[PDB]
């Protein structure tokens, strides 16, 4: 047979990232309609 | 393009658009076909530029990188 030990996952499962404060802020999200690059 | 070229070198000017109106009138009186991109002010291209196309391609570029970090 095979064997493992088991964990059953639900959709209650979730993960809790944190961001620094600094982080959100940034050029990249915060871009113009129109750009020179 | 022989009508483009020298109406606009004894001018100077270096775009078409960028012509006195006095002097732009003439070009529509005698041929028609120049009226569509001059006349409108905001048309999909910029006009009488090379690049033009590959300009539409990058501005497809920013708004589809503009409507992601928003969402």
């Amino acid at each position: 047979w095979e064997h493992r030990r088991f964990i059953v996952a639900d959709s209650r499962n979730f993960i809790t990232p944190e961001f620094p404060r600094d982080f959100w802020m940034s050029p990249v999200f915060n871009l113009p309609r129109e750009t020179a690059a | 393009a022989t009508a483009l070229t020298e109406a606009c070198a004894a001018e100077r000017v270096v775009r078409p658009h960028q012509l006195s109106p006095a002097g732009q009138a003439e070009l529509l009186l005698r041929f028609p076909a120049l009226e569509v991109p001059l006349r409108h002010p905001r048309p999909v291209l910029p006009p009488f530029d090379i690049a033009a196309e590959v300009a539409f391609t990058a501005r497809i570029h920013l708004a589809c990188l503009r409507a992601l970090g928003q969402a």
